[PDB]
């Protein structure tokens, strides 16, 4: 919203910026003014024709004499008028290139500075400004807000001023020809704004009901989805299906409505502009006849003001180009010309020699930019003798940073002062400063490039004998060297990922190479292994000695050799002293001390569709018969001037341009019958076969087992993103764009027989100029994808060089050589700016030559049409008709290239959309094979399984198990940890079958039983149950499909559950909603209502997966007791986590390893002393403990 | 060329 | 260049 001053934004321009711009826009002017003088030149021509179209056929004496003077005046005027033709030529090509290159160089020039000056600005600002704002925002709104200002600051204006032109241009010669038919030109331009808003208006309120529909849809489709395990289990996927079909079924008709009122509107939009045209032109007639216009000068007013009238739409969007540009501007600029208080960029203060390093914090109060909300550091004292070191401890709050962050000066302390030396560190030079501390941070960074070039980040000016020095004296020279490619190896997060130690004595050397006074050591020691932390311990102390050094970590085998150690508490300093006299203090420091001790391409895509063999043929038909009548538009047109040209005597002209201009209307009515059809055949194809395919590609996903539901590949938004675009991407390749193209062949078709057949070589003629233009349009815009997709690659080398230098700031800061990064980027952005120079060059030509072609190719036109042809007895009327038929058929030809990405965006599309259907699973719920044993009895066997899951075939989860389990006992499972416990329960549920082994449950194979059927017996409960929704009646009722659950059934089942007290409650009682659309429940009652469900079933086999997981309190005791009530009448297993409540089990058994260990009755596993009765034993100790 | 034919 | 802008 904020924006930029006009003259701001262009300050980065100077000298032969605002030239270029001048010229510029200069050349723009002419090129805009070129255009409409065209037309007036037009209106003279009709006038030459129509001087010797009276005169010819007002003879009907004389033959021979009308081959003299009109012959002669046809010569003079024609040659002329070409001359003038080809001289409008050579201007627009000159201007328009001048105009598009300048503008795109000053662009680029000034998008340059831009670029250099804000990254110098970001990496200006001081570390208080970073700890306020998101740096991947800064970083983005670079890279995007400088492109924006490019596009503001482009070639973007010069069109704006030659739109302008133009409009100016052509109403000053729309007025000067005459007052009245530009009037009356004005007089509809309110009319067809109109038409145009209910044209805006209808798009913006349906587009947002055509996404609210599929909303509803995607609700039961994510939740579905989401409860795929659910479902599965259950096997509801019929229902879910029918309510995802309803859903469609809706949303189609939505659809189909949408479609008639569009269609309808682009009808109504398309007659009002042709009874407009038509009207304006009547009148025009009604002008001429009386003799007050010339027959030409109506052609020239009424294309000079309609051109100019169009200008403004053309217009309008360069201005939204240049506004938004000035928004984008506002932010970059912000910070370019943001002072800050430190810099660090500046040259200023004292820059001392032969420090001692004497340094004394001095009552100085402190907090970060979070501000009062927390003081970290009130008051403090402390100093630290040159030479010495001094350890600083402390419990929390890190205070103890704070005095490293503030000797760096990265922010100015609240009160206070802190001296290095004698001096305020305030007086003495930033980067100076900088570089006379060292520093070595608990999380230690490389940049990407040479080990070398990493110790060359200390100094810009070392040698490699410096850098072995250095590394040696760290004794990081041997780890190093030992590693291939010597110092040139590479480091960074991209490759050669390296030990913490190493990478923090890299650190240390680099910082060693900077040959300090001060020494800043903040926890390098921390956070790291114990054997390397000696390594690095002895290079930390070899890079004392030479320096003043000020050590905070939580290691206190380091702080001993200390010459004095500091405790804070509350940002107090407390404690100052030798280690034994802090351990004679007994204060905190001893405290502390004692605390630590695919493309496809297919008609196969429309073989679906092929479901209708009519609504196409209607379609295409009507289409065509559009394409027919598209033509028809020029041929009355042309015959409108043309009989008004060849008219001689004039009594007969006045009742003829009436059965024209009625006529005229008459193809226009027609257009709304065959326009609204093709558009409603169309679109009500389009939505059927949406539900169609969705309903396909739904069903078939409820299919696939739960293996590919694991897949991290498919999730359920993936899966709902993957179901709605592929789906709405189809409908668009069958859709509208078809039937426009095949429109448009029929246009060029039926213009292109018209054209060839009236003139004789002057349509052959022009079908060797057409598709030259068109496809030197087309290859236009693949040279300037070229240079967009090219130069995208080589600012997206300098802008990665910008994210490694402002995510990593904090330390190139305390490293200074900003200035480096500086320069690479400069370096970097070097490349794309010689680039945008032939940006320049070539958007110029391939402009100029597409419009100079177009001009060029306007005088061979009447120049073919006259002389030659003229000459002979082919006339006036028909070259007028050729042209408009001709470039007719072009311009609808542009649709085919427009309309080109459409298809292969659906073809991407519709590859995936097959390949999901005619995807099969190992398990299928859908085949009706199977046994279906007639026997009640459910016993369980699992003998010798094996089982990896499909997702990660690493670590095994059952190996060899084993299990056993009669009917009407419950078989309690113990497990160590893992989903071996549960694997149990979904192998049973036969989600998957095992790698070896097998399963049985009657005695026979599971493996070779039927899926539904074997789903159908189990009474699967799990830890968080979700329930969709509905009625809570429906979610009980879920637990069988196939047939309606009974009233006193769900009721029954409610009753086993121990819901009955919510549900009879409740003010809606068993019709109440829940699922958090209608109403919100605590994990109790849902579980209640998933063992309703689970028992409503009737299950032989229930299956209690860690049921009481999340949970608390009375109602673990509730829930259990309804699951203890639910079993004991039926066969089960229990895996649950409390194993107080599996004291009365029939069978106990120990899971270990994926093999069975341990097995037996509760007094069975405790007579014997084993992993059981620790188990039991140390959860059991809790209970007894809490009291 | 405008939006019917010429 | 015709009678829309081209």
């Amino acid at each position: 919203k904020p924006a930029v001053s006009v003259l701001t934004m262009f300050r980065y321009a100077g000298w032969l910026d605002r030239l270029y711009m001048l010229v510029g826009t200069l050349a723009a002017i002419i090129h805009g003014v070129a255009l409409p003088l065209m037309m007036l030149i037009f209106g003279d021509m009709t006038d030459s024709f129509a001087s010797v179209g009276q005169v010819s056929k007002q003879s009907t004496q004389m033959s021979e004499a009308d081959k003299r003077a009109m012959f002669a005046k046809l010569e003079e005027e024609m040659t002329t008028y070409a001359y003038y033709y080809t001289g409008i030529g050579a201007g627009v090509l000159i201007v328009a290139y001048i105009q598009v290159s300048f503008w795109c160089l000053a662009a680029g020039r000034q998008i340059h500075k831009i670029r250099q000056k804000f990254f110098h600005a970001i990496m200006n600002q001081e570390i208080g400004w970073f700890d306020v704002h998101d740096v991947g925002e800064l970083n983005t709104r670079l890279t995007d807000d400088v492109s924006k200002i490019n596009e503001g600051i482009g070639d973007k204006i010069g069109m704006f001023f030659q739109a302008m032109a133009t409009f100016f241009g052509g109403f000053i010669i729309g007025f000067t020809r005459g007052w009245k038919l530009t009037l009356v030109i004005l007089a509809i331009s309110p009319v067809l704004g109109l038409s145009a808003g209910i044209w805006a208006k209808i798009l913006s309120s349906f587009t947002d009901k055509e996404l609210h529909a599929y909303a509803k849809a995607g609700a039961v489709a994510e939740e579905v989805l989401a409860a795929i395990r659910t479902v599965i289990a259950f096997g509801g996927q019929k229902k879910e299906l029918e309510r995802y079909n309803n859903n469609l079924e809706e949303a189609k008709r939505l659809g189909i409505k949408k479609a008639i009122t569009a269609n309808i509107s682009m009808g109504a939009a398309f007659l009002l502009i042709y009874a407009s045209y038509a009207l304006a032109f009547w009148y025009g007639t009604s002008l001429v006849i009386s003799k007050e216009y010339s027959i030409g000068q109506v052609l020239t007013v009424f294309f000079s003001v309609l051109i100019g009238a169009f200008s403004v739409g053309q217009a309008s969007p360069n201005i939204e180009a240049f506004a938004n540009a000035r928004g984008a501007a506002y932010e970059v600029f912000k910070i370019i010309d943001n002072k800050p208080s430190i810099d660090s960029f500046s040259k200023s203060g004292h820059k001392p020699d032969n420090i001692q390093g004497n340094l004394e914090f001095k009552n100085i109060h402190f907090s970060y930019p979070s501000r009062k909300e927390v003081q970290i550091l009130k008051g403090l004292n402390l100093k630290v003798k040159s030479g010495q070191t001094v350890a600083l401890v402390g419990n929390s709050g890190c205070g103890k940073s704070t005095t490293v962050q503030l000797m760096q000066r990265l922010y100015d302390p609240l009160d206070g002062m802190v001296s290095i030396d004698g001096q305020d560190i305030r007086t003495i030079n930033v980067r100076y400063l900088r570089e006379i501390i060292g520093v070595v941070s608990q999380e230690p960074v490389l940049f990407a490039t040479t080990i070398a070039e990493n110790i060359r980040y200390g100094r810009e000016d070392v040698t490699m004998d410096e850098i072995e020095k250095a590394v040696k004296e760290a004794n990081a020279y041997d780890f190093i060297m030992k590693l291939p490619h010597q110092f040139d190896t590479l480091v960074g997060e991209r490759g050669a990922q390296l030990s913490g130690g190493q990478k923090q004595r890299i650190a240390i050397a680099r910082a060693l190479v900077r040959n300090p006074k001060i020494l800043l050591l903040d926890e390098a020691t921390s956070a790291l292994d114990t054997e390397s932390e000696a390594v690095v311990q002895a290079a930390l102390d070899k890079a004392r000695e030479g320096r003043t050094t000020i050590v905070i970590a939580h290691r206190l085998s380091t702080v001993r050799n200390a010459d004095v150690i500091a405790g804070f508490d509350g940002g107090v300093i407390v404690e100052q002293g030798n280690h034994d006299e802090l351990m004679r203090e007994k204060g905190i420091y001893f405290k502390l001390v004692m605390t630590q001790t695919p493309p496809a391409s297919f008609w196969r895509i429309l073989k679906l569709n092929s479901t209708e063999w009519p609504y196409f043929v209607v379609g295409i038909f009507c289409a065509i018969i559009n394409g027919g009548l598209q033509p028809a538009f020029s041929v009355i047109f042309s015959k409108v001037v043309g009989v008004f040209t060849n008219g001689g005597p004039p009594e007969t002209q006045r009742q003829n341009s009436n059965l024209f201009s009625l006529l005229f209307l008459i193809l226009g009515i027609i257009s709304f019958i065959t326009f609204f059809l093709q558009g409603f055949t169309f679109g009500k194809a389009g939505e059927i076969l949406t539900k169609r395919l969705r309903y396909m590609v739904f069903k078939s996903m409820l299919r696939q087992d739960v293996s590919w539901f694991d897949d991290p590949k498919n999730t359920t938004g993936a899966l709902t993103t993957r179901l709605a675009n592929d789906a709405a991407q189809v409908k668009g390749a069958t859709g509208s764009r078809l039937a426009v193209i095949f429109q448009n062949i029929a246009n060029l078709g039926t213009g292109i027989i018209i054209s060839l057949i009236y003139g004789w070589q002057l349509t052959l003629l022009l079908l060797a100029i057409v598709p030259i233009i068109a496809i030197a349009g087309v290859v236009e815009m693949k040279m300037l994808s070229g240079q967009a997709l090219k130069d995208k690659k080589e600012l997206e080398g300098s802008g990665k060089i910008a994210t490694e230098a402002i995510e990593n700031f904090r330390t190139v800061v305390s490293l200074t050589r900003e200035q480096k990064f500086e320069t690479m980027y400069a370096q970097s952005l070097q490349i794309p700016y010689r680039n945008a120079m032939k940006k320049a060059h070539v958007f110029g030509i391939t402009f100029s030559f597409t419009q100079a072609m177009m001009y060029f190719s306007y005088a061979a036109c009447f120049r073919f049409g006259a002389y030659l042809v003229t000459q002979q007895l082919m006339t006036f009327e028909n070259v007028l008709l050729v042209f408009s038929a001709i470039v007719f058929g072009a311009m609808a030809v542009g649709q085919v290239s427009s309309f080109a990405p459409d298809y292969a965006k659906a073809t991407v599309s519709a590859s995936h959309i097959i390949r999901i259907i005619e995807k099969t699973p190992e398990i299928d719920s859908y085949s009706t094979q199977g046994l279906k044993p007639n026997m009640l009895e459910g016993n369980v066997q699992f003998s010798g399984v094996v089982f990896n899951y499909p997702t990660r075939p690493s670590i095994p989860v059952l190996q060899g198990l084993s299990l056993e389990v009669k009917k009407g006992q419950t078989l309690a499972l113990v497990g160590s940890s893992g989903c071996g416990k549960s694997t149990v329960v979904q192998l049973l549920e036969r989600f998957y079958d095992p790698m070896a082994g097998s399963v049985f449950l009657d005695g026979k194979e599971i493996k070779q039983l039927n899926v539904q059927w074997l789903r159908a017996q189990l009474g699967i409960v799990s830890q968080e149950p979700i329930l969709f929704d509905c009625s809570i009646a429906e979610n009980i009722a879920y637990g069988d499909n196939s047939r309606v659950v009974s009233y006193e059934e769900i009721v029954r089942a409610a009753k086993e559950a121990n819901i009955h007290q919510f549900i009879d409650s409740l003010p809606d009682k068993y019709n109440t909603r829940v699922g958090d659309k209608g109403t919100q429940l605590s994990g109790g009652q849902k579980q209640r209502i998933a063992i309703a469900r689970a028992l409503v079933r009737q299950p032989h086999i229930l299956l209690l997966d860690e049921a009481t997981s999340a949970l608390d309190t009375e109602s673990e005791k509730v829930v259990q007791e309804a699951l203890d009530k639910a079993r004991e009448g039926r066969t089960c297993i229990v895996i649950a986590h409390r194993l107080s409540t599996i004291q009365n089990a029939d069978l106990i058994v120990v899971i270990q390893n994926g093999k069975v260990k341990e097995h037996g009755t509760h007094q069975q596993l405790l007579a014997q002393k084993g992993i059981y009765f620790s188990m039991v034993s140390v959860q059991a100790g809790a209970k007894r403990s809490l009291e | 060329x405008f939006x019917f034919x010429f």
